[PDB]
């Protein structure tokens, strides 16, 4: 009988971030099936005592990730100031967040993001994230110049 | 009539003779358990006014932090000299405060032995949070959690400092509760 952990491991995901795996957490599938948690499906991450936050369910390959480790792309680590090592607790979650209407986002230091850098890549990178919580951040994003890192956080997000 | 704390009646209208009275509280032979009130404890002004803001800032107004985001003063220690009036002062916020009161801390304890009582007390702070804005009283705060002069110690202290660090979580979000201790 398989031993389910009770706190998971936070660690890199070597996998980029600018693609569609922004709250894609890769599980190790034996968790998964464990856990009766289905592959693309949401669930909730959080560390011990503190109100969940949201990832989608992804496989992982069996051999290479152990079995407590929790791969989180570093957009979602920055929702919920998840440092490393940080023991989380995974949960099933029952509800489908709906869906947006409109997005308020930000920046680290204020650089005109209009100026800056096409509204096609931010929305390319915002729909690929698929759901959106205030408060991830998407790391170095090349620039129409190419040579400047601008991070798009994100500080609200309402449904009409 | 058994257990009955006052004599209860049932009322039938137009059969029962309804009177007037100017009396603030019931008739004195039902020897209830009156309320207690500040109008007793008075004495003490400037102190209880001071609790009265400590009771205003963790219960109606936790919202107003989440704008200033600054930490709040959620760990309240009402210290004095003995027979001052101290236990009196809790009783009445837990009487006149309309928060839930979470069950009195006490030296009491299941065992009172390290191990057995970790979790039997992180229970009290668990029931905390979940319900509308509350107030969980930890009287007798050096009875419960002594100084440990040179090696006097269970677990108890370092066991209350990991739970308070949990407790502490609001005005984000499950701002629902404040703890006052009392010492002499
Ligand atoms: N207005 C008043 N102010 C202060 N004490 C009063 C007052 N009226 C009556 N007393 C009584 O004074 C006694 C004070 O006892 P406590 O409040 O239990 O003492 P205390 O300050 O809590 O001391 P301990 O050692 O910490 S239990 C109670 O019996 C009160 O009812």
């Amino acid at each position: 009988k398989f031993k389910l952990p009770a706190e998971f491991i936070t660690r890199p995901h070597p996998s980029k971030d600018h693609g569609k795996e922004t709250c894609t957490a890769y599980i190790h599938p034996n968790v998964l099936s464990s856990l009766e948690i289905n592959p693309g499906s949401f669930c909730t991450v959080g560390k011990i005592g503190e109100n969940g936050i949201l990832v989608i369910a992804r496989a992982g390959d069996e051999e290479v990730h152990p079995v407590n480790v929790i791969t989180l792309s570093t957009t979602i680590r920055s929702v919920g100031n998840l440092i490393l090592g940080d023991r989380l607790e995974l949960k099933k979650a029952q509800v489908q967040p709906p869906y947006a209407t409109k997005v308020t986002v930000g920046s680290l230091q204020g650089y005109n993001i209009l100026e800056c850098m096409e509204e096609k890549v931010i929305q390319k990178l915002l729909d690929d994230s698929g759901v959106i919580m205030p408060g991830m951040i998407f790391q170095n994003l090349k620039t129409k110049a190419g040579d400047e890192s601008i991070d798009v956080v994100i500080t609200d997000a309402s449904d009409d | 009539n058994l257990f009955y704390l006052s004599p209860p009646f049932i009322f039938r209208k137009g059969s029962t003779h309804i009177t007037f009275s100017k009396e603030t509280q019931a008739n004195r032979k039902y020897n209830l358990p009156e309320p207690l009130s500040y109008a007793a404890v008075g004495g003490l002004d400037k102190e209880i006014e001071s609790l009265k803001s400590a009771i205003e800032i963790p219960l109606h107004q936790p919202t107003l932090f989440s704008s200033f985001g600054v930490s709040p003063p959620r760990g309240i220690l009402l210290h004095g000299p003995p027979g001052t009036g101290k236990t009196m002062l809790l009783r009445v916020v837990a009487n006149t405060s309309n928060a839930h009161v979470l069950t009195i801390n006490g030296p009491s304890i299941v065992s009172k032995y390290l191990g057995e009582t970790e979790a039997a007390l992180r229970d009290i702070f668990n029931e905390a949070r979940k319900y509308q804005p509350s107030i969980i009283f930890i009287d007798e705060i050096d009875s419960i959690a002594p100084n440990r002069a040179n090696d006097d110690s269970g677990e108890v202290e370092s066991r209350v400092v990991a739970t308070l660090l949990t407790l502490m979580d609001g005005m984000g979000a499950a701002g629902k509760v404040v703890v006052i201790a009392a010492t002499n």
